């Protein structure tokens, strides 16, 4: 039992690996993180600023260490 | 290997090449045609120079 | 711990999974209420709206000013964020800490009594300020000549008495774009309305201090500009709550009057260059860490350190060291001292003959 699911679920695991790289693809647009909030205290929600003057909000941020982002990072 | 490209006034995408440039061609300071659509860096430019230091050069 | 690891790593990549799914959402302040199903709301991008809320949204919470998210597509507001703190404030306020204490200043001690007669008596004790009935002083401009603890005092404070201490550059503030030189200002002095008691300390202010030209240039005008900003945020047509505002600089002189004048800029503290007993209290200060093997009297360093200004000292203490060092020895001798002393002060002739007027 345990070796079978080990066994497909490294597989699933390279399936969702895959299913990322399809959305990491080049070009990206650039932006300085304004501030990062944990909205659950009213789960981490951060508001970009794009280089086209957009300050777009997050509902939640994926792919980055949400707690590795301060103000003032590319 | 990825490049940040910095279009004057319209963004700051990061872009990859775009195979019609070799890898060790690009670095940085140069100018680079990037593509309209789907942006990539396409072909170098020669370096920008102010025009009015053009005109002083006799031939 | 294999198959439960193996778990984590699924939840991980199940989260990447629903980011992927997620999108994102503009950013805008609401301006009005034209009903209770139409709002005006601005954009950051710049242009206006008229957008249609959610029926979650609790519709009383909605007033000029309320930060609210507008999706991409549609332009209906979400969701109710709060205020904002600019990405320029927080990288202010965030800075390090700073170990030293009010123990590490010598000889300034008048001084700084008349400082936190500003900065920490009202803050700490309004009442006093109320059956007098004096009004709470607002700016404090630490000035004098430079080299003597105007920045250090600062660095102090911050580590000192507390509140929410907002470090400013001068040109920290300044930007080419048009109006963000007086954005960041206005942003400023908004962050501390939020954070009271706030110590907002600008610094090296004779940048954007400087006497308002009659035909300067393009670049002088829009700094004028962030000048009428800064001023009005003192004294205009409204009160600053509790905000407390420390100015430091070397030249007063290039200062404009309007910035000067008693009632924007409140008691001018002046920082001198220490004078005999103040400056036993700088080498005891800045030659304890260091490894002492003699009886040091300072009394000859004393005499012979005359117009040093406070740091010079330390740098009489590092000479010392070096020169400690050039004898290979671990430790400075008391006629080492006298060396660094004398190289110093030889090099302060280089330096103008520091001159300036008690405003
Ligand atoms: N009273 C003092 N006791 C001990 N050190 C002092 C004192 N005053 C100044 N210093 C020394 O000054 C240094 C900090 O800079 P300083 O206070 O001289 O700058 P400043 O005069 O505020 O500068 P600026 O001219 O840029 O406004 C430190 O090395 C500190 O040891
Ligand atoms: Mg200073």
């Amino acid at each position: 039992r345990l070796s079978h699911e080990n066994n497909v679920m490294l597989e699933k695991i390279k399936d969702n690996k895959e299913k990322i790289k399809n959305n990491r693809q080049l070009p990206y647009l650039v932006a300085n993180v304004v501030e990062v909030m944990d909205m659950n205290e009213i789960g981490k929600a951060a508001v970009v600023k794009t280089s086209s003057r957009q300050t777009v909000f997050l509902p939640m941020v994926g792919l980055v260490d949400p707690d590795k982002l301060k103000p003032n990072d590319l | 290997a990825k490049y940040v490209i910095n279009l004057k006034q319209i963004a700051k995408f990061v872009v990859g090449l775009g195979e019609r440039v070799s890898p060790t061609d690009i670095e940085e300071g140069m100018r680079v045609g990037v593509d309209r659509s789907k942006y990539n860096i396409e072909l170098p430019l020669p370096p920008r120079i102010d025009p009015s230091v053009t005109m002083m050069t006799v031939e | 711990q294999n198959i439960r690891d193996l778990e984590k790593l699924y939840d991980k990549t199940e989260n990447d999974i629903k980011a992927l799914q997620s999108i994102g959402q503009l950013i805008g302040e609401v301006m009005k209420e034209l009903s209770e199903e139409k709002y005006i709301v601005k954009a950051s991008s710049g242009p206006r709206y008229i957008v249609g809320v959610r029926n979650s949204v609790d519709r009383s919470k909605l007033k000029k000013g309320v930060r609210v998210t507008l999706d991409i597509t549609t332009l209906t507001i979400m969701r109710i964020l709060p205020r904002e703190t600019d990405p320029l404030v927080y990288n202010m306020t965030s800075f390090e800490q700073g170990e030293i204490t009010f123990d590490g200043i010598g000889g300034l001690t008048e001084q700084i009594r008349e400082l936190r007669e500003v900065i920490e008596l009202p803050l700490k004790n309004p009442e006093i300020f109320q059956r007098v009935g004096i009004k709470p002083p607002k700016g404090v401009l630490l000035y004098g000549p430079p080299g003597t603890g105007k920045t250090l005092l600062a660095k102090a404070v911050a580590a000192t008495i507390g509140a929410n201490f907002i470090f400013s550059p001068a040109s920290g503030i300044v930007d080419k774009y048009i109006g963000e030189s007086a954005r960041i200002i206005r942003e400023m002095f908004a962050y501390a309305k939020e954070h009271e008691p706030c110590i907002i300390f600008m610094d090296e202010v004779d940048a954007i201090g400087g006497r308002r030209f009659s035909e300067g240039t393009s670049a002088d005008r829009e700094i004028q500009r962030t000048l009428m900003e800064l001023l009005t945020q003192m004294d205009g047509f409204d009160n600053l709550g509790q905000t407390k505002i420390i100015m430091a600089t070397n030249r007063p002189d290039t200062l404009d009057p309007a910035l000067l004048r008693p009632g924007r800029l409140d008691r001018k503290v002046e920082i001198p260059l220490p004078n005999e007993a103040g400056r036993l209290e700088i080498f005891k200060i800045h030659t304890a860490k260091v490894k002492k093997t003699g009886e040091f009297d300072f009394e000859a360093a004393v005499k012979m350190s005359d117009g040093f200004n406070g740091a010079d000292i330390r740098n009489c203490a590092t000479e010392a060291g070096f020169f400690a060092i050039r004898d290979d020895r671990d430790h400075i001798n008391p006629d080492d001292l006298m060396k660094a002393v004398r190289k110093v002060a030889e090099v302060k002739k280089l330096e103008g003959t520091i001159e300036y007027q008690k405003l």
